[PDB]
């Protein structure tokens, strides 16, 4: 597992494993 | 934006873990 690209979908998944139960903000710059 | 530093750039278990509160 090395640094890579990931947005929302696969992005929170990563946020999930890293923390997951800690909950993240995952803001969307629209 | 955070989904850009990862989707528009690179993000590791630390960059996305730095987003989980």
């Amino acid at each position: 597992f090395v640094n890579q690209h990931l947005c929302g979908s696969d992005l929170v998944e990563a946020l999930y494993l890293v923390c997951g139960e800690r909950g993240f903000f995952y803001t969307k710059p629209t | 934006g955070i989904t850009e530093q990862c989707c528009t750039s690179i993000c590791s278990l630390y960059q996305l873990e730095n987003y989980c509160n």
